[PDB]
DNA sequence: GGCTG
DNA sequence: TTTTTTTTTTTT
């Protein structure tokens, strides 16, 4: 009903103010209706009005068309007419018409890329979204609606505000006070969690911290490591969970008979969750390939995890850009928006580890502007901490949080804590 | 460029290609064939989309079915290599 | 567009009256619209007034022109009608027709010159301008303009600026006695206000303080928060408007019927504007993006505000630094410049605030050298005004403000007052 | 390739043992491929096992097809021969068909979807979903790459991790019982471990110190030199070994006599490895080189490399990367990924030296951030030492080794140890 | 022969081990040959195995190119036939076919050269080779052998390795005592030394010096100056030969008799080489420049230098990068690298001259890390001196050189001595 | 029955 | 959009 659309927007003012800031060019096919409406569009932009027949018979005559567009223009333009109708009819059925067109140009884009995808390197065209894309456009297209939030709007949303003051987000607890402190009372579901650190100063310390201290609280925690090895991995938790250094390990100090009964004094504990490892090559799991390990393990396995752990961001693969397209900061936000994509669809509190810039190393204060790979991916996390372990925390055993981006509370309260790290364990102790 | 050696090399790599006619007017030298690279047209067998222009400065061989478009030069050396060699040499031969 | 020239000279008189005196014969035609024109143009010199259809058709009979001629006036004039176009497009197009064939005309001129200069001297023209007068008869195609407005003329334009100084066109009021005092009435339109804050003082009390005030007023207010949601903005908002303490919402103190009411009660009032809160991540917001959000609250919400007010300068980010520093000399002068360019060029009174120098913390006294942002705020800024809370004017729940720059007034005539400063309700209050 | 993925199905049970598990009649075709795979399928269903060609045909013949569905089975069962292909190509190939069919299955339900959707109420079919469920239906088909193993449990497999703790078949120890006890049992097979300090310090030194004392122990020591000639490294492997001098082998105070017994001496030991010393023109090696270098050695002698030394990363060439496509950040990056990539595919030992900045050329100490090239390099590194030498040092000469990232062990357990460096000699003595 | 090369690829193990490493895509038929081995080639880099027949077809499947290509691939696949051969006439044949294949591209791409430098400018399709590496590709083209060298073996080859250190031939003495003991015997051909002074300190003055002491001791000098003419050069070895100041030549204190007669004293002596100075541009000469020059040298006027003189190669322009893309860094360190590539193909004693930074101007220290254009000069150079010049050092006529980077010995011993410059007479003299 | 840049 | 060299400048 292009031509109805057209003629409602040129012949009525509420139907105009209605509609007009959500119709796009794209909407109308390659015809006289594209044409139409890019005349339309260009004079309510120099003019801040809507245009008259007259007016467009203007624009026509003072436009570079060829002799096909230019009938076709004119047949349309005198095709249209004020038909008697309702403004409540109009407003849906075009509602309609424009989800409809959405739901079709996305269609024909995630043709084309898959189209794309099959070519061999060097023919294939650049800076095309990949497969793993697919999925995303057509969550755009779906939101299509003529009802558009801006901004918040007091006097106009003040029942949804007075909701907010009343109800409390579910909170994922921690083991550690000071977080549920800073949290005020953990951290929510879907969720992208970072803790920020230099190089060789304690991100997978941390995050196995938190791995061993969710387990502890019975919940089903999937440690993905792109850098360690399984039983890396699985021997720092042991160590945190076992009260046994890893130097005793590795030198054999324990034996196997302590080690067994350690286990199963563990293991006959109630209150305890199931904790799975798995490794991947640098740059070879996306968020589709966790969504298959999810799937195998809900399979297999029957393994729903709540606390999924990535050991570092910067390693995986883009799921969204072919490898080598984009820049570094381009690929790292895809990368985080596919992993809190993956966090509210499972309905997971997952955290990961980012690496800081060179500046940032042995420097007793971090801020924003430390971030190596991107500075987007505060705006992508819902809670970012940092480790400042520099020159003489080592030496006294501890460490120091930042709080750069604290979306459960205020990051201006307790902005800078001391956290108790024990390398030998691999965990976080309390200064209290 | 030397266009005269483009049009007489031209020729013969173009005599190959099936539909091949000899657009030759007083004042120009064209030469029509089915394109090789694409087979011109699937559904028409009898359409010679493929084109060589040896009026200009430099001989080009341009396609409308596949968009290709070369001198033909490149298309020697991409396509008959044992042409490629005297091609070029001739070339040295006048210059 | 010369059947729409004519139709619209004939019915219509705002458009007459405007584009009158820039008509002439040559810019139409050398055929049927020449023609009418000259006929328009004899009944309006020998009657001042514009003529009729029936005298038109009158005076075409009472003409000499041939049968061609006749047909083509007589068919024009049956092809005028009374449509009612928009008199803005109405100007521009027929001043882009006139200028367009001005220049036709002038470059056909110019061609016949070289044309006679090319040409036996003892046989040429001699009414034909020499070649030497080419340049200035393109002037005279250049000089063609239905309204000349650059600049502000003095001597031309001072009736009209006399009527914005008795007007006060451009003050915007305070709400508060002493803020106008020192202002001459208020704050200016296009233009950017900071508030510099010592130790011990909120950045966002003042600023929430002042978006009050101003919705209390009447004002479209846009506030854009960076450290700080839409929800604790608008709490904040709630908090000055409703009179309910901040922490009383949090506890629970106040119910829904009570809040329901306030709010209402507001509503009810017709001296109310419009408030939208807008939440960018920090770093994530230039004075680029603040453009697109302005484009989209008035293409979608209509909502064009006359107040903008940042949450915080530093957390900014310099669209033409493009690098981002937490807290750099380099990016906050370029904040402050851009975002007085979006005051000037929307119209609108932007407000922001700073924090002051450590020297200026530990003084009560403020110095312009003693500020964290030295000759790249107090240059950028019309008015800048200090904030010192010790702890006697805590005590007594006071703040003294300090003048420290102001482009509106003489800085040194009201320097210091005191401003009775309410934490709980993010109030100010004048003290008598 | 389905005539290989039956063929590989029926004749392979390797091949039946990691693709049945991920195989649906969808996937192959609607003519003869899917009759067969739905024969293979009832077969296995029927009975637990893979069919043979008799018995696949039996069950066609019991089966009922009509005429042309009957003679394409037949047909394409006659066209099933064992070919054993590589199974990593058959595994990964099937893969993608498997993904390319499952893509096009999602494509063209969800095209049905969009269709359905448009159908008017009473003419749509409810078996078909809404378009709410056009994304997850592209995501699940975005999720079925073949991977049947989902990690260690920590729980359900401590056994397994406790042997893997008693593998100690990686560690390679360093024949300096300093670097052994900062190291916990040496460096470790597949690692990139690296030897910083600055400009004519002796990061060659170190490098020839290493090789020799791993030829001493026994390893197959693989030199390549970016810089230096063979002849003038091989210097400095004899002025370590023979232990005589630099000065003197150049200065002629080794008499031929006592060069030969000393090397047939070495030759009579069997604890003497092999070590090969190769030169490369700056800017024109990496892996891809490296990799044809050990097969050509492997081709050539009986010489599989246990230590890799490259001279110098950055004078090395990135394999993708042109010599100057992008920065230093990216190339030196890629090529430290690379080498890392070939030492954990040849398991061996890569040790490499790296330049430090201009900022600490005349430091007492030298930190991470302290370098040259890439910091993605102190990234792709596992046991990053650092050579510090200071006027003091070289009055005792004992250059400083600061342990600067230690993947092995603890950072910080021995963070500055001196070392005996004598320069003449080209060898590190330990001090006691 | 190409079937028969790709067929034993295919189905011969011992052929692939030998052929592969060297063969390459341009030595095969542009078409089916090429497009065959781009198939095993992609197949091997996926895969590190020969593909089969089956994987063949299978990738011809998944391939882009035309009807016509695809039907030659698959009729040359389907050739492939393995046949009963022996291993040594394949290899051979091999050998033959790659080398005449690699003639045939190089004497190609000769005629390319030759026809496109036969060019008018600017429309010379640039990144062509220009006429002045000609011959090298055509000795690119004969160093394919099928004998790529694997290294140096440190016990099996050890008789050889000794039989370079009695020699000698590499090291070319000094003639001041000081340097020849400082470097152990003098400068080492195929080397790269660097004299760092700052402006007007010297750095010209020294190489004059050195190239008269080398032309006094039977060399061959060529004197290569990119900011100063040939008769200033020639002058200040006329001041440093002649032992007539500067001043006396300028002041005319000296006769054409004496003049001559000193020329004809020095030629008369045997024991005197031959200099020769040559004036570039600044900015205008590289090192196939040098290659030019020498082999126009070499065959115009029979000169093969030993003791090549670079004035300052921070003047040199880079023969690889395109002028003024990459910064100061990049661009020197491609320079020094190319020169000292050029000096150990010559098998020359390469000397320079390096800028210092501003900040080491008058100071009576200069350190490693106050080279000016790029901290990879001091990396890339074997031998490293800095000049140093105070008032008081000035007023005694005198120069301090500190051993910077010093590679043939110990810079710690004799780090800083005195020499004895006379500005006068441009000459450097010893205090011992 | 031709058509490019 | 980051990254790294070198320089020059300026601000605190
Ligand atoms: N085997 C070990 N025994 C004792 N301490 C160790 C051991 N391995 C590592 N550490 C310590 O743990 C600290 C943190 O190491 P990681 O957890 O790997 O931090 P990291 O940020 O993941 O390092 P990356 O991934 O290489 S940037 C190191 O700085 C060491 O001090
Ligand atoms: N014609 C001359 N007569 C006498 N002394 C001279 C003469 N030319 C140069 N000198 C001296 O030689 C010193 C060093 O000369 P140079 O070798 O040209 O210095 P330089 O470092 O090469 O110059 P730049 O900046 O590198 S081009 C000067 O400082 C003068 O004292
Ligand atoms: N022929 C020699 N005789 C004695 N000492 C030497 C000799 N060559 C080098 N040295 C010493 O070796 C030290 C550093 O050795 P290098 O290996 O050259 O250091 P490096 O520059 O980091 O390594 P490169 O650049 O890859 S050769 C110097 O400071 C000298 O003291
Ligand atoms: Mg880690
Ligand atoms: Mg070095
Ligand atoms: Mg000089």
């Amino acid at each position: 009903m292009v031509e109805i659309i057209l003629s409602h927007l040129i012949f009525d003012q509420a139907y105009f103010s209605k509609v007009w800031p959500y119709m796009d060019s794209e909407y109308f096919e390659s015809g006289p209706a594209k044409n139409t409406f890019k005349l339309i569009k260009s004079h309510v932009n120099e003019y801040h009005s809507v245009p008259s027949i007259n007016a467009l018979n203007v624009a026509l005559e003072n436009s570079s068309f060829t002799e096909t567009e230019y009938s076709g223009v004119k047949t349309l333009i005198s095709k249209l007419a004020d038909s008697p109708e309702d403004h409540s009819w109009l407003v849906k059925e075009t509602e309609k018409y424009v989800q409809q067109r959405a739901m079709f140009n996305a269609t024909s884009k995630i043709i084309e890329i898959q189209t794309n995808a099959e070519l061999p390197p060097e023919k294939r065209n650049k800076k095309m979204p990949d497969v793993g894309a697919i999925p995303d456009i057509m969550r755009q297209a779906l939101s299509i609606s003529f009802d558009s939030y801006v901004g918040h709007d007091w006097m106009d949303d003040y029942e949804a505000r007075w909701l907010s003051y009343m109800n409390k987000a579910r909170k994922v607890p921690f083991k550690l006070r000071i977080l549920n402190k800073i949290t005020k009372g953990g951290a929510e579901t879907g969720t992208l969690n970072v803790l920020m650190a230099g190089v060789n100063v304690g991100k997978s310390l941390g995050l196995c911290s938190l791995a061993a201290d969710y387990l502890q609280l019975g919940h089903n925690v999937l440690y993905i490591s792109m850098e360690m090895a399984e039983e890396v991995c699985a021997k720092r938790i042991d160590a945190n969970m076992l009260d046994v250094s890893l130097d005793d390990i590795d030198d054999g100090h324990i034996s196997y008979a302590e080690y067994k009964g350690k286990m199963e004094k563990w293991r006959e504990k109630s209150t305890l969750g199931r904790l799975i490892v798995k490794q991947y090559p640098t740059g070879g799991a996306d968020a589709n390939t966790f969504r298959s390990l999810l799937n195998e393990l809900k399979l297999k396995k029957n393994f729903v995890p709540t606390i999924i752990i990535v050991d570092y961001l910067g390693i995986c693969k883009s799921c969204r850009i072919r490898v080598y397209s984009e820049n570094s900061y381009t690929t790292v936000k895809a990368i985080a928006e596919e992993l809190r994509a993956l966090a509210v669809e499972t309905e997971t509190v997952l955290w990961t580890a980012a690496q800081v810039g060179k500046q940032a190393w042995d420097s007793s204060d971090v801020n924003m502007s430390d971030i190596a790979e991107s500075a987007g991916l505060p705006a992508t996390a819902d809670f970012m901490l940092a480790v400042i372990e520099t020159e003489e925390l080592a030496a006294a055993e501890q460490q120091l949080i930042k709080q750069i981006k604290s979306r459960y509370g205020d990051k201006n309260k307790w902005n800078k804590f001391l956290m108790g790290v024990q390398k030998g364990n691999q965990k976080w102790v309390e200064i209290e | 460029s030397i266009p005269w050696i483009d049009n007489e090399f031209a020729y013969r790599a173009l005599a190959h290609l099936p539909k091949f006619t000899q657009v030759n007017n007083s004042s120009t030298f064209k030469l029509r064939f089915r394109c090789p690279v694409c087979g011109d047209s699937k559904t028409d067998q009898n359409k010679a989309r493929g084109w060589y222009y040896g009026d200009n400065n430099e001989g080009n061989i341009h396609c409308y079915n596949c968009n290709y478009h070369a001198p033909i030069g490149i298309y020697l050396k991409e396509f008959e290599p044992d042409l490629y060699r005297e091609y070029i040499f001739e070339i040295r031969k006048e210059k």
